[PDB]
């Protein structure tokens, strides 16, 4: 057996999920030396036509390096380990665990935003919103959504208000069960 | 004859069927209107305890008066008041809630009714077995031919008195799913087991039989609900011109999906949810804006009218169509339905939760087994039983009507302060807004692609694949009303932007 | 039995009912559309042949392949496919074009088919006598009993076919008039006549009874329409609460008000009229937006199925529903209905032209008596008639099949170039306005005020005495949705208002 | 038998159209030498109720005096006359009629003008309107309607235009059926 429990500490996963994520990794890293770059991921064969591909693969990364070991897929991906009432309750001392809303909408935010600057805004609702919906829709129409979404949303003033209302809208979405995925043994 | 006024007679001959159906129509308009009216009466009774009130009061005052009430009687009920009810919970179907839960939804359903169909059998042979002579002899067959008519939990009841304490979208949505999804495997433990009877000797390969049966009766029914709405669909193309049939091209097909699907006996219930699942994406589309609040404000019409009626008429019909008591029988089949339920859900809770991502707190697996109410498909069905194969109907008639009114009345005058009393979460999601629908399809989108990196093929990926099919092979050849390209989001902000234009230019002053 | 599939079994027997009328209404809907998307028919036909023409092609496809093709009966009819229609003419009715042109309207019904009805009963009488063996032994009272039932134009054909050509409002509006009127005078010229068959001798008091009976069948009739037309105003009062029931006070009260004035043999056709005026004034107003929105436009899908039905029907009921030829009688019937027709227009224009304001001019009478179709209540009223009683009914189909024929065709495929030729005015009031609202109402009242200081007394005033009666005593005790005193400026304005920034915002780009 | 040829021709009447008109008018006279002054109109049971009753009585007059003789109520009256089709495309000459549709519209203008200054104007509309219309209901909402019918109206760009459009918005109105009156013999 490998070393997995510091693993199994820092994500919160189970054993078998672990085991059967590395399965997958192993699986998709076609080549030891090249654990996960960004050309291993976008060779992937769906998530290239999603509108996010782009996105998810230069959002697992912490930095401009373009390596990814197992311990950070597990890292960056323990961000949907679905919420455990009994499990966060049961002692109360800090955000350790890396499923935590807090972070289920960090990561939201940091899917949005340009570079980390922790700055939604107009350019950036407007590209997502180009890249969600198709290229043949009308601009200035986009432009309309983008716009009526940072009127109601933004308490900010700036025309920002990046995240601390962005929690405020999104709590009357239920994101414990939207954004959370179970990891099948 | 008739000396005076020669032409003036009364012919109550031809007019009298359809203008009874009236009065009774208005019987149900005018006590909808009167216990909203009456203050305070809406938080002591369920509002549905009140109408099977009415319908024994005007039971009793129909007869004892020397007339007959009329039996609400089988198929009157399969064919004219159960339609619009179905349609409706079927139409306005939270389609992300069943997306998302459909495993729970569809296993309380096909082995949560299957189950308790054979606990209430199995454990009510026991009971009649060492009953008493007038119990006794009902034998198996008739037990199980009972356990499937009275485990048959209402699409009616349960919607009508779940619809007032707006319970959490998930709990709400568990009991929707049970109750359109029973029908299923009601339809396949009715027809099987009244085959079941007189067929000699069973065998073992006739119930191999009996669930190739079931897998027809269920996708069979979905497929014929799929087959007239991929025709309700491509209908509704056609009809830019035709302005004035918009209202109609989603009934007479989808009450032809329910009468083509109940015709070959498959599940009528739940093909009618089909075709009301694949109709609203390409009927919503391409008719106007005006018959669409046409179609969506006649349904609910429909559906609140049929729920009424057939409320009043479980009323009227439990005042001449319930006799032959038996002790013994009633309160063992009140105990070993409600241990049953009880007992079945937390055994498939306990399953369940090793698999979904949001647990079933046990707020949620008691308001589940406790607000699985019984409806008039349990006593409908109690009556299509004729009294000559089954000699103890004067028997399963007395023990559904308490049935009856023990999970209309004490499972429906007491969910409304149990809910309290358990502080369950009661609809958050009151409103809506446009920033709730952009994020979250941009959630949708990133566990889309997080789910495909893992390999964990699930709910997200399916539902990629089949938008994106019905994005390029659909929705082309099926809508091509203008908007055989407009993503959701601009939908949305056209419906909201409506919406809210209305309601300023309404506010004049 | 059923080896394979122990479930799976065809139940044809409770579902053939309502699944063959399904499939008979979208036989209506599809060819409603197919004859809207094939171009440039819809000028060549007047759109209402081609459903007669499908009626018996079907007719004699379901015969001639062994199955008898269903005859539209007579009270499946009276009661379910007529109500709609009725509704919907006199629920949209252009209120203003009757209070001017009721004198008309009121005396080419109850004077101007008490007149054709007894010059067909006359002449019929005349060319049986001198006919043959076969024509002869009708007798005088078989043959007024004929008139009657072939001299009462369609309060359905005529609008079914008026609709496509937009005459003239006040054309128009006389063609309803006729029309919708009267049944007030055929349902008391067809249950008198056979009362005044078997009355050994008639006397002459009886016919004094029959003058005193054509009072009650009408005025009677208008005030049963009245009194549920201020119930369901007054219940629509109560109903701020609840919001999904509005599309229903409207029907269930109507259609209550039709059956209980058809009960007691009075003209459900006028009374039915009388309930969708009355409750239009107080049920658009104290209702919402968009219950309103829902009766409107599912008004209009009903009348518009329901015309194409009974037009469907009269094709399919003339493949096995009309024999017995007789070539006397029949080209008798239809020379001596249209010289009766054209003879009696011409006769009551000179009459009128001599009290009303703007004359009939000789294209509006032309295109009134030629313009006056029969359709399925001279066919429906002629297959009430019991073979037992009238031994003549043999032939008393074919000619009102033939009749039915020459005037929906032949006055229906040529109605459309004639108007045309005679180059009569065509709907200038296509849109609407503003400013014509508010000069309107300015006019209105100029004139009741002329007509009290010259004491001319007539239609201005007794409009006047109404409105401030029902804006006094009514409106305030009838209304209460805070409209109780806000006139038809403000609420035309916000109608107005409204649907242009509907329009507006659906014009997104 | 009186003089009342001239009348017949003035007017267009037929001749017991005009022994009627005199009948009323000596009922309502109540003395022969006030023949017709402002108070014997208003004393009329109902159109003082009407909201238009004292434009009516003013406007019957041809000018400031306060006396109307039978001969004015006549031309004053004949203004809704029907219009008959044959006898005014019998011979066309000039508009001698009385009842020709543009007098059937300049009675209305001269009834909405404060003065014969043929100037519609929006005090001129919120007077007529807040006659019409109760006192209870919204003054500036009157108002919204007023300047909305001025708007669409107005094509003379001044607001007023006072009649040469004031046609052409009525053409779409008939009325030669609207706003004409059968006199009983
Ligand atoms: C015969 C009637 C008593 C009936 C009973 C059960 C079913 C059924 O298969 N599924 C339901 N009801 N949900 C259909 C019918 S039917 C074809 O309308 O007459
Ligand atoms: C019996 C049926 C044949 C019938 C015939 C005539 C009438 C009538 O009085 N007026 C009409 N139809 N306009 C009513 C009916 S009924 C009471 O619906 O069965």
């Amino acid at each position: 057996d490998e070393e997995l429990e510091e693993i199994k500490k820092e994500t919160g996963f189970s054993h078998s999920q672990i085991t059967r994520l590395y399965s997958r990794f192993t699986s998709l890293d076609k080549g030891e030396n090249g654990t996960l770059s960004r050309e291993d991921f976008q060779r992937i064969p769906e998530l290239a036509i999603n509108p996010l591909g782009d996105r998810i693969i230069n959002a697992f990364f912490p930095e401009g390096e373009d390596q990814v070991n197992f311990r950070g897929f597990m890292r960056t991906l323990a961000h949907f380990r679905p919420i455990e009432d009994n499990e966060k309750s049961k002692d109360v001392n800090g955000p350790e665990p890396l499923n935590s809303r807090s972070n289920k909408l960090h990561f939201a935010f940091r899917l949005y935003d340009l570079d980390k600057d922790e700055k939604i805004s107009r350019d950036e609702l407007l590209q997502v919103l180009r890249m969600m919906v198709g290229v043949n829709i009308s601009d200035e129409q986009l432009g309309s959504i983008a716009d009526r979404t940072i009127q109601e949303a933004d308490q900010d003033g700036d025309s920002a208000a990046s995240f601390t209302e962005f929690v405020k809208v999104l709590e009357k979405v239920d994101v414990e069960q939207k954004m959370s995925i179970r990891f099948l043994h | 004859p008739r000396k005076a006024f020669p032409v003036l007679g009364i012919d109550y001959t031809h007019v009298r069927t359809p203008f009874e159906i009236s009065l009774w129509i208005l019987l149900a308009c005018l006590m909808k209107i009167g216990f909203h009216v009456i203050p305070t009466i809406s938080s002591i009774v369920p509002e549905s305890c009140l109408l099977i009130v009415v319908g024994l009061l005007v039971g009793g005052l129909i007869k004892g008066v020397g007339e007959t009430p009329p039996f609400l009687q089988s198929d009157v009920f399969f064919l004219f008041l159960l339609p619009p009810i179905i349609l409706d919970a079927g139409y306005f179907l939270p389609l992300r809630q069943f997306t998302e839960n459909l495993g729970t939804i569809l296993i309380f359903a096909v082995v949560g009714t299957l189950w308790n169909a054979f606990f209430l059998g199995g454990l009510m042979y026991a009971v009649c077995l060492v009953g008493g002579e007038q119990i006794n002899n009902i034998g198996l067959l008739d037990n199980l031919l009972f356990g499937s008519i009275i485990s048959a939990v209402d699409p009616v009841a349960v919607l009508a008195v779940f619809e007032e304490i707006h319970i959490n979208e998930l709990l709400h949505i568990l009991v929707f799913g049970e109750s359109l999804l029973n029908d299923a495997v009601t339809v396949v433990l009715y027809h099987l087991f009244e085959e079941f009877a007189n067929y000699e000797h069973v065998g073992i390969v006739d119930i191999f039989l009996g669930f190739l049966s079931f897998f027809v009766v269920a996708l069979g029914g979905v497929l014929v609900g799929v087959v007239y709405g991929v025709i309700a669909a491509f209908t509704s193309r056609f009809t830019s011109h035709i302005r004035v049939i918009e209202p109609l091209f989603v009934f007479l097909y989808s009450y032809m999906a329910y009468l083509s699907a109940e015709l070959f006996h498959l599940s009528g219930i739940m093909a009618l949810i089909a075709s009301g699942v694949v109709m609203r994406p390409y009927v919503e589309a391409n008719i106007s804006h005006k018959s669409h609040t046409t179609i969506k404000y006649f349904l609910k019409m429909w559906s609140s009218v049929s729920e009424t009626l057939i409320f009043i008429f479980l009323g009227v019909s439990t005042v001449a169509g319930s006799h032959h008591w038996n002790w013994t029988f009633v309160i063992s089949t009140l105990l070993f339905c409600l241990i049953a339920r009880v007992l079945g859900v937390l055994g498939l809770t306990w399953f369940i939760n090793k698999f979904r991502i949001v647990k079933l707190t046990p707020k949620d697996q008691f308001i589940i087994a406790y607000g699985g109410l019984r409806g008039a498909i349990a006593f409908s069905l109690g009556y299509l039983l004729d009294k000559k194969h089954f000699p103890m109907c004067d028997l399963f008639l007395t023990a559904i009507i308490t049935v009856i009114f023990f999970t209309v009345f004490v499972q429906g005058m007491t969910i409304r302060p149990l809910v309290d009393l358990l502080a369950v979460k009661k609809k958050q999601e009151t409103k809506r807004s446009i920033n709730e629908e952009i994020h979250t399809q941009f959630l949708d989108h990133l566990l889309t692609g997080i789910e495909d990196i893992c390999g964990h093929y699930g709910h997200h990926h399916w539902k990629d694949k089949l938008n994106r099919f019905n994005k390029k092979y659909v929705k082309k050849c099926l809508i091509a009303g203008e908007r055989s390209k407009e993503p959701q989001l601009i939908a949305f902000y056209h419906k909201m932007e409506m919406k809210q234009a209305i309601e300023l230019v309404e506010s004049g002053g």
